[PDB]
């Protein structure tokens, strides 16, 4: 199961 | 960036004997970056049904990748795996052997 | 046995035409069950082992949806990582992403990792503790300022120590018959009469899962590495895997070798001696 849209970019 | 040659192993997926269905194996490996050209030859010409596994990489990030085709192996048919990354000046060839 | 979920993203720009290629593939262990390929025809997640196809229509279309935005964000991270670094709209470049959680034999929490590299290179990770960055240059450095202002770790825990445990475990029961299960290898030798005076014992380890494995020569049941020659683990195509290790030997001598294969569906090591 993916993690959710959440990662900031870099 | 960082540029490292692939490592290469050709072999069949069960123990080969002559007149038995089996699968050709080659397993790119330490390689980067990413794009590759894999073909598994028999007797020097391009086998065309040829797949391979989805990229994925090692703790080190270098890449790997399976090719595997269905064949008959035969006591003189010559296979090889024949491999191009920008590490070569040239197309890598390697025999199959086998015995490995 | 200890068990492990992941999944590993490549992002590679075309400056030729078009957007970047991106490929997610998920891991149980060493069971591929996911994967995603930006330019397959499906633009879906789609299913590599049976027990996910257990799964229904909500599933695959919310890992469609997930795996989607995250091909997004990495193309964006392209883009500032050329700038970051001064380079040219010219060449291809990649963004590189490993993150996933462990667990123990009794499926407690073990640890979990996030890590980040760009051009084949370490760039930014999460600590063990899950709580801050290491970033590797001074680009890496801009973006961990950043995230540590904007407390980007606490949701990685939350995540890593949570979900990812969760559906790990939620896995390894849907898939029990293979996940919970142990192939030891098939093992033998072989015997090449390399020359007049030398031969070559070949010790094979077979159709084995997980990959984890030790082989080891012993002559004269000590350890011997000299003369020794041991292959990188190899997938056999059908999800397990093969290894061997070879020992050069005085001719005649073969009895006295010994070849030692340690493995987790292994109650004891098993010993070979050529006879």
């Amino acid at each position: 199961f993916l993690p959710s849209d959440f990662f900031p970019s870099v | 960036m960082i540029q490292r040659t692939p490592k290469i192993q050709v072999y069949s997926r069960h123990p080969a004997e002559n007149g038995k269905s089996n699968f050709l194996n080659c397993y790119v490996s330490g390689f980067h970056p990413s794009d590759i050209e894999v073909d598994l030859l028999k007797n020097g010409e391009r086998i065309e049904k040829v797949e391979h596994s989805d990229l994925s990489f090692s703790k080190d990030w270098s890449f790997y990748l399976l090719y595997y085709t269905e064949f008959t192996p035969t006591e003189k048919d010559e296979y090889a795996c024949r491999v191009n990354h920008v590490t070569l000046s040239q197309p890598k060839i390697v025999k199959w052997d086998r015995d490995m | 046995g200890s068990h492990s979920m992941r999944y590993f993203f490549t992002s590679v720009s075309r400056p030729g035409r078009g957007e970047p290629r991106f490929i997610a593939v998920g891991y149980v262990d060493d069971t591929q069950f996911v994967r995603f390929d930006s330019d397959a025809a499906s633009q879906r997640m789609e299913p590599r082992a049976p027990w996910i196809e257990q799964e229904g229509p909500e599933y695959w279309d919310g890992e469609t949806r997930k795996v989607k935005a995250h091909s997004q964000t990495h193309r964006v991270d392209l883009g500032t990582l050329r700038g970051y670094y001064n380079q040219s709209e010219a060449g291809s470049h990649t963004v590189q992403r490993m993150y996933g959680c462990d667990v123990g034999s009794d499926w407690r929490f073990l640890r979990g990792y996030h890590q980040y590299a760009y051009d084949g290179k370490d760039y930014i990770a999460l600590k063990e503790d899950l709580r801050s960055w290491t970033a590797a240059d001074m680009a890496a450095q801009t973006t961990k300022h950043k995230w540590e202002t904007a407390h980007e770790a606490e949701q990685w825990r939350a995540y890593l120590e949570g979900t990812c445990v969760e559906w790990l475990r939620r896995y390894l029961e849907n898939g029990k018959e293979t996940l919970q299960r142990t192939d030891a290898p098939k093992t033998h030798m072989t015997h090449h009469a390399v020359s007049d005076h030398e031969a070559t014992l070949r010790c094979w380890a077979l159709s084995f899962y997980p990959a984890e494995i030790t082989l080891t020569w012993q002559r004269d049941g000590e350890d011997q590495t000299q003369d020794t020659e041991l292959v990188e683990t190899r997938p056999a195509g059908d999800g397990t895997f093969q290894k061997w290790a070879a020992v050069v030997v005085p001719s005649g001598q073969e009895q006295r070798y010994t070849c030692h294969v340690q493995h987790e569906g292994l109650p004891k090591p098993l010993t070979l001696r050529w006879e």
